[PDB]
């Protein structure tokens, strides 16, 4: 209106904020291959 | 503006550029100062029409257009 620079009535206004992620967390998918299995194969032998 | 008239009465037909200023035209009772307050916007096929009252010493209420002296219509573009 004429309060505000208008010559009364609703007006189209817009708002922008940069947006800058500070900590974030990421959810993964794993594939039943690409797993990977460690062993151990020792000698049964007594040694010290 | 161009001042023309409608019924005897005195009309204006008001252009975007004179969004904001004091409109006058003299009259044979005098200078006449119409105030316009209103939307206005480009002139075009979506004009509207209406009247503005003559106001002496009273304050304006539920208007957006007044004359000081002589009642003027008015017309004027809501296209921008």
């Amino acid at each position: 209106g004429w309060g505000n620079g208008c010559g009364f009535g609703k007006g189209g206004i817009v708002t922008c904020a940069m947006f800058r992620c500070k900590k974030n967390m990421e959810g993964k998918v794993v594939q039943p291959e690409n797993l990977e299995y460690t062993i151990v194969i020792t000698p049964h032998s007594g040694e010290e | 503006f161009h001042l023309t008239t409608r019924n005897g009465e005195p009309h204006m037909i008001v252009s975007r550029q004179e969004k904001g200023k004091s409109l006058l035209f003299k009259t044979e009772d005098g200078v006449n100062m119409c105030t316009l307050m209103a939307d206005l916007g480009e002139l075009c096929e979506d004009t509207i029409t209406y009247k503005c009252p003559l106001l002496r010493q009273n304050e304006p209420e539920d208007i957006d257009c007044w004359c000081n002296s002589t009642s003027t219509w008015v017309t004027y573009g809501t296209c921008t």
